[PDB]
């Protein structure tokens, strides 16, 4: 189960090149392989698996031993139009293998390969495999990404933005299109795509984007973008999170809150602690107790446990210099309950895994993200050093 | 960027040419003596992330509890990433902490 | 209601449904000029509070309750009995007439 | 003109040679630090419809 | 019980049982601001204390004893008979209500 993520990646890159060069009215379609779990199996069960290999000078069955033998088992299980992407210097032709080459494959010099193949059911229309599979000698992945960056520029955009807020966003939209249980149509008008991206201004940090070559700048541009805000001492900050998809929430949310309050809201002059709002049906009492265990104290806002009082949540705390003592260092509440808006407006409203909110405005600098591992955000917020 | 450690005192006067720090207890002074004579260097906070490097120019002590005063001069600013920048750019406000320089 | 009147309180809770005894007894943050005070009164039910203070109390008044646990020899028990509330205000130097 | 916005504080001494401005809030200073250093410029009101230009020459805090 | 109450004592016993005189009647350490006081009360069972003080007492209240050696002319020797302590709490300005 190597999963050859780079394979899906090269495939989506090819699709992106096509979408850029696609003519008006021409919508190229896609198939998410069995790697995506879909009971619907839309597209007439035309999912397509793939794989990637390189560092082979001239074409030899020896250089392509493992992948063929691997695809063989997957087909042994049971329309999966296997497609292989590879680059051999001096060969850019596509052809279908014949039977004697298949038997050459069946001649197994490595006994472990034969152990894996023994799982294969002998009764299989090998000819259907052959005529269904295709071999492709294609260009290199990195140079493909470079040409793709150049082409994405050719359309015309702010040259500084395309690096870290556009290309991964497009790849992510295409990936969502590829693997989504929700009803979907791979046919997408190429003309909309352009403006649809021209609109949004939110960054993404998914697993796929992790392997793109643009990583390295995706982080640093943001780090420089958010420096001038946090550098200040007294400011009003607000947070909103969706805990559905986040990975390993209940185990690291505490570490997050603590590493934050230790560098930004534990000192005298800090006179407006932050707020955290969680959406959904999540309980908060557990988090509150688990935090008090650490040393921090919260400002739930409820006097009576029944409902929230807008005016108390936003009060200003008592402070004392020598020794230091802070009545509350953080706030906490849910959105479905809090009803209304403040007297003074925010200066920063980070939104993690959410589309829109009522407080949004013009004066309020709004920054959005999309994440799976929280530990990636700490790097953006200077809390730690490396990823 | 490393762990500066625990602090030694708080600021009581701030200006482009002079910074005046005060220490409350004597244990701290007798602990960190060897790093507080003339010539050595200290760090002061001037905002969440940044820091300011200061050179000592005078030390003094008085009785009636105790009072320990330090008078220093600025040289420049240093960030977390490591960027140095010269000039008395941003004054440190009162109630900010001081640290010793590794 | 007491909030509406202008007073805050401490209920020894951190959000859940159980009481903790360490916060139920603690010292507030007091500032002189200008005056200010964090929590002025403390409320709780007995059946929920289990344990005993780090220190013994001094004056444990009791109203229409016969026996309680904290009762000890080295503590003062000024047990009373009343019919209506307005009387205790006369017992505690708040109101002049009976 | 135009729209100078909210001020920072009032004077507490005057003379042709030197002027002494005062501030008594922290947030204001922290928010306007960048433009409150030596060399920079400020505008002091000296009448209904006039203004006076001043160049900083010293700062202190206590 | 007294330590638990809050106060601290001086018993003039260096480790062993014997009760020295000089350590019992010594002047204490005192600090003005803030107020700190090494001991507040003294305790010594009689049979263990034999001898005489360098200085005489200004007042010597006896409770339920016929006579003692320290009875002297120039020393005031008040006396009483009691049934319970409350009477004494009244006789020494502690409880306005007999």
């Amino acid at each position: 189960a190597e999963y050859s993520i780079k394979g899906y990646l090269y495939q989506f890159l090819k699709y992106l090149s096509e979408i850029l060069a696609a003519g008006d009215g021409a919508r190229i379609t896609i198939e998410g392989a069995i790697e995506d779990v879909d009971v619907i199996a839309a597209g007439l069960t035309t999912a397509v698996q793939c794989k990637y290999h390189e560092q082979a000078e001239k074409y030899t069955l020896g250089k392509i031993y493992k992948p063929i033998l691997l695809m063989l088992e997957h087909f042994s299980k049971n329309h999966v139009s296997y497609r292989l992407f590879c680059h051999f210097p001096g060969e850019s032709g596509t052809k279908a293998l014949t039977k004697d080459d298949l038997e050459t494959v069946l001649s197994t010099k490595g006994e472990v390969l034969r152990a894996i193949v023994a799982r294969i059911d002998t009764s299989v229309d090998y000819e259907a495999f052959l005529d269904r599979f295709a071999i492709e000698f294609g260009p290199s992945a990195e140079d493909l990404q470079v040409a793709v960056l150049a082409s994405l520029k050719d359309k015309g955009f702010d040259p500084d933005d395309i690096d870290a807020v556009i290309f991964p966003n497009a790849i992510q939209r295409i990936v969502d299109l590829a693997t989504r249980s929700d009803v979907n149509d791979r046919t997408v008008e190429p003309k909309t795509f352009l403006a649809g991206l021209r609109e949004v201004r939110r960054v993404t940090f998914t697993r796929w984007t992790r392997e793109l070559a643009t990583k390295g700048r995706m982080f640093s541009s943001l780090r420089k973008s958010l420096r001038s805000c946090l550098a200040h001492n007294s400011r009003w900050r607000v947070f909103v999170i969706n805990p559905l998809t986040i990975e390993n929430f209940d185990d690291d949310i505490v570490r997050f809150i603590k590493a934050f309050v230790q560098r930004y809201s534990s000192k005298y002059l800090h006179s407006n602690p932050p707020l955290f709002m969680l959406t959904g049906d999540y309980d908060l009492s557990v988090l509150q107790k688990r935090l008090y265990d650490a040393g921090l104290r919260c400002e739930t806002g409820k006097v009576g446990g029944t409902d929230v009082i807008i005016k108390e949540l936003f009060r200003r705390p008592i402070l004392i210099r020598n020794p230091f003592r802070m009545e509350f260092s953080l706030r906490l509440a849910k959105r479905d309950e809090v009803i209304g808006g403040p007297q003074r407006r925010p200066d920063e409203l980070f939104l993690i895994n959410v589309a829109d909110d009522e407080w949004k405005h013009e004066d309020v600098n709004v920054h959005g993200f999309k994440i799976e591992r929280l530990s990636d955000l700490e790097y953006i917020l200077q809390l730690r050093s490396d990823y | 960027m490393p762990d500066l450690g625990t602090p030694i005192g708080s600021v009581t006067d701030s200006s482009p040419s002079l910074i005046r720090i005060e220490i409350s207890s004597a244990e701290d002074f007798e602990k960190y003596k060897s790093m507080l004579g003339v010539g050595q260097y200290l760090l002061v906070a001037s905002g969440n992330n940044l820091y300011l490097l200061a050179s000592i120019t005078g030390v003094r002590a008085t009785h009636v509890n105790f009072r320990f005063q330090i008078d220093t001069q600025p040289i420049g600013t240093l960030s977390e990433d490591g960027e140095f920048s010269r000039g008395s750019h941003s004054l440190p406000v009162p109630t900010e902490y001081a640290y010793v320089t590794p």
